[PDB]
RNA sequence: CGACUCUUAGCGGUGGAUCACUCGGCUCGUGCGUCGAUGAAGAACGCAGCUAGCUGCGAGAAUUAAUGUGAAUUGCAGGUUGAUCAUCGACACUUCGAACGCACUUGCGGCCCCGGGUUCCUCCCGGGGCUACGCCUGUCUGAGCGUCGCU
RNA sequence: GCCGCCGCAGGUGCAGAUCUUGGUGGUAGUAGCAAAUAUUCAAACGAGAACUUUGAAGGCCGAAGUGGAGAAGGGUUCCAUGUGAACAGCAGUUGAACAUGGGUCAGUCGGUCCUGAGAGAUGGGCGAGCGCCGUUCCGAAGGGACGGGCGAUGGCCUCCGUU
RNA sequence: AAAUACCGGCACGAGACCGAUAGUCAACAAGUACCGUAAGGGAAAGUUGAAAAGAACUUUGAAGAGAGAGUUCAAGAGGGCG
RNA sequence: CGCGACCUCAGAUCAGACGUGGCGACCCGCUGAAUUUAAGCAUAUUAGUCAGCGGAGGAAAAGAAACUAACCAGGAUUCCCU
């Protein structure tokens, strides 16, 4: 159970405080999961997907083993852009089609400067709590 | 009135600046709503009151 | 649109309902303290004759005996893959999995106020001091501690 | 005013002036019309400013 | 001839906008507004009418200096200071 | 060369207004092209020379406001807008001092007579 | 035979019940308990590249700084030395309104100091600062065949 | 998305109340588009002419006008470029509709500036109170001037505004 | 000072309640369209689909209206569309 | 006639500080109905309630007795049970 009475258990309010939401923590209910040999790497499993990020779909119609690549993250949306995943209009030109981020994962970080911070901080409280209980 | 207070003038300016229909890139957007506008005024039906 | 048209009355459209209902109705009730008290024992002997128990569904066919009780080493659990590794040793994890089954999407408005998945009732288990036993089942559906 | 306005017209183009008529739109906006000097030029000018 | 050939006798108005309600009924001839009393000190309102007052009260407008009172009220009605810099 | 406000604030004084006074003019000319004609690369480019200007107005003040609010620091009158300031209730209330005051009877009460610490036994 | 008249069925019209969904109401509870001459609540007019309404904002006008967040916004075009987004502590807020020079016609003034006609030289066109009632503490100028005083 | 068995709980069963709200018939392609004399022949624009546009005929208003210009009131209806859906009780090429784009310049023509019947502050007085009565009536209600004189400005304190 | 009161305000948490003729007048540009000289009076109005993939090309027509092509699991879901 | 002290009373854009107005759900001070009950109705009832006017606060107001008693005496004020 969720214990603490500042949280609330309550449908409606919780799709108001998801569907009237802003343009900042949207970066991540979008995030994804990273693949089985970046688990296995840096100590980090989910993350925030962003603009040059490598992928895979795994489900819909467009799923298997291409490692495509993002152009764009429509955050208004809830969903991202593919390379490759796309389809032909009635006037003969293509548009893109677009995939939320629990159906999809990651292949290729962008790997900045601010980017290398999130992934070195996530492998401290991982291995705090791992090792003040064990 | 042709002859008029610099007040009343300028009430009728704003609602000219008003009465006019929408621009429909209004509704080429994301989520919208709007089909159209029925505040629009014409002057031998509705009248302004003042 | 709204003129000449209805107003109050328990017929019109708006206009109030018959008889509008008010927080000061009688929401509660009382009993004697030697009925809340009469009431366990009964409640306790037919948890027992063990042809009650199974009237009220309980997976018990294989369970060692009787009224079961334990040595007391299980009041001081706080892991649950103990407490389960427990529930299977005595024969009675079969209740719980029927309680696995047991688990379904309501019917009614009851969905739209939040009281949407519902389940079946378990064992239950009787103690004299939680020194942790509540940390290891309380996440096992089905169980309720009780002191 | 007229008079503020006679030198704004004076201290920005450089050019000196005759009248400055004024009236007030239906919209709601001044517009001032600019006699402009005979040893001035105002296509000339005109052309300076961007309006042609 | 009371009826429809005496409302064209129609060229005059008896009332016009205040100007702090703004609200076209300030009796010329009397000069005091008919929904305020602007010439009067403080309003008019009234305990006889509800559906009258809360078409205007201070949740109605923008509340332009009232808004972010609540808002600075919570912390610790904070002035002068600034936060630490980079 | 966009004008980064960090980099503002320590120049002199006067040397802003010039380039006040050219943003008013890198800005005149995009409402006769906007009037005339077209021109995309003029139309929207008048968004970022209005918000150009209001980053020097506020520099301007902030320093100059400072200027005076540090020119009178220690002094016991003072204008209107550098005083203490919350709320109309809360600037009549009493000050510091007035709260503190205690009169000799009490001084002398509370002396003899303030309260102890002691344990009742079962 | 045929039209028409009535019944029933099939498929179509007309209409928007019923069912299923819900970012909305209703009721109970807890906690805090903050408007104003330093110009409120309320009004009015203004502000977008394309923009009328709800929104948000004030000639610094869908906002400027700063602290935090760390690569958008998006309906089309154009534009990492910190995009966009939350925080709000530094800066700023047209005209009315208890509303305050006099008056409600957006009309007539008085007092000083500044830049231009200047070479204060009044009148002239611009820019700034004061010009409401009531009342308390004290300061200045005074009135009284009120009560006394000394030449 | 839903239902049976044992128990709980209630804003729990419609033909009707000239009952509430929404929708649809017969009557019915029926009543009807009748007040103030009147039209016809040719052309040219067009996918469409009894009605619009030009030209010719015959007519009416008849200067107490179906003529020419204003004040209240309306608030852009003014003017050109288009459109043919809806509206303009047959029709539209037309329109005061719709859609886009223009249009109201003053010392000398008004308001301001003075009073009229009348509206109304302060002093006073009435009042539990917001407030009311009263307007010359129980008020120390004039903040200005040419000169006489003391001492201070400005431009050669010469001569005068300025205290 | 406390033990008391709190259908206005600022945040919060629940419900053996109501589910778009209900539930607040207000699920939506509502104290909004509109009426009254003025005090005041005051509505109606939720739903394509998983995604716009919102039907290129041809053909009758002056135009709306159509015939065939085509997207979708479906148009027996065609922009007021369960 | 002058000079000086007091008392009672003018005027200022004199130096510095205060009040007005708003919201009103709960609190304090006023003023104040008739429908309706009596099977009619005038006293009674509604009710010191509706509407009117005034002043506040985070609570207000009350408050350490010109107090209850009739006892083997309780000992400011508010609040619940009785």
């Amino acid at each position: 159970m969720k214990f603490n009475p500042f949280v609330t258990s309550d449908r409606s309010k919780n799709r108001k405080r998801h569907f009237n939401a802003p343009s900042h923590i949207r970066r991540k209910i979008m995030s994804s999961p990273l693949s089985k040999e970046l688990r296995q790497k840096y100590n980090v499993r989910s993350m925030p997907i962003r603009k040059d990020d490598e992928v895979q779909v795994v489900r819909g119609h467009y799923k298997g083993q291409q490692i495509g690549k993002v152009v764009q993250v429509y955050r208004k949306k809830y969903v991202i852009y593919i390379e490759r995943v796309q389809r032909e209009k009635a006037n003969g030109t293509t548009v893109h089609v677009g995939i939320h981020p629990s159906k999809v994962v990651i292949t290729r970080l962008k790997l900045d400067k601010d980017r290398k911070k999130i992934l070195e901080r996530k492998a401290k409280s991982r291995q705090v709590g791992k090792e003040k209980g064990k | 009135s042709s002859h008029k207070t610099f007040r009343i003038k300028r009430f009728l300016a704003k609602k000219q600046k008003q009465n006019r229909p929408i621009p429909q890139w209004i509704w080429m957007k994301t989520g919208n709503k709007i089909r159209y506008n029925s505040k629009r005024r014409h002057w031998r039906r509705t009248k302004l009151g003042l | 649109h709204r003129s000449g048209q209805g107003a109050f009355g328990n017929m019109c459209r708006g206009g109030r309902m018959f008889a509008p209902t008010k927080t000061w109705r009688r929401w509660h009730r009382r009993v004697n303290t030697t009925q809340k008290r009469y009431a366990i024992c009964s409640a306790l002997a037919a948890s027992a004759l063990p042809a009650l128990v199974m009237s009220k569904g309980h997976r018990i066919e294989e369970v060692p005996e009787l009224p079961l009780v334990v040595e007391d080493k299980v009041e001081g659990y706080k892991k649950t893959k103990e407490a389960v590794l427990l529930l299977k040793k005595l024969k009675a994890w079969n209740d719980i999995k029927k309680v696995y089954a047991s688990q379904r999407m309501r019917a009614g408005k009851g969905k739209m106020r939040n009281r949407r998945r519902i389940q079946r009732r378990g064992p239950c288990v009787i103690y004299n001091e939680d020194n942790g036993i509540v940390k290891a089942f309380r996440n096992i559906p089905g169980i309720t501690l009780l002191n | 005013n007229k008079h503020q306005i006679k030198q704004a017209v004076k201290k920005l183009y450089d050019i000196d002036v005759a009248k400055v008529n004024t009236l007030i739109r239906p919209d709601g906006e001044k517009k001032a019309y600019v006699r402009l000097a005979p040893d001035y030029d105002a296509l000339d000018v005109a052309n300076k400013i961007g309006i042609i | 001839t009371k009826g429809t050939s005496s409302f064209g006798k129609r060229r005059n108005k008896t009332h016009t906008l205040c100007r702090r309600c703004g609200s076209k009924a300030y009796h010329l001839q009397k000069s005091t507004c008919g929904k305020c009393g602007y010439p009067a000190k403080r309003k008019r309102k009234y305990n006889w009418s509800a559906k009258a007052k809360r078409r205007n009260t201070t949740g109605t407008g923008r509340m332009r200096h009232l808004k972010i009172v609540y808002r600075r009220f919570r912390h610790g009605f904070r002035e002068g200071t600034t936060p630490k810099p980079k | 060369a966009k004008i980064k406000a960090r980099d503002l604030r320590g120049k002199k004084k006067e040397e802003l207004l010039k380039q006040l006074d050219d943003l008013k003019v890198e800005l005149s000319q995009l409402r006769v092209a906007k009037v005339t004609g077209g021109a995309a690369s003029k139309l929207s480019k008048i968004r970022v020379v209005r918000k150009s200007i209001a980053r020097v107005l506020t520099v301007i003040n902030q320093t100059q406001k400072e200027n005076l609010r540090k020119f009178y620091k220690g002094k016991k009158y003072k204008p209107l807008d550098l005083r203490p300031k919350k709320t109309r209730a809360m600037r009549r209330r009493l000050n510091k001092h007035e709260e503190s005051l205690k009169t000799k009877k009490q001084q002398r009460k509370e002396r003899l007579y303030p309260l102890r610490k002691y344990a009742v036994k079962a």
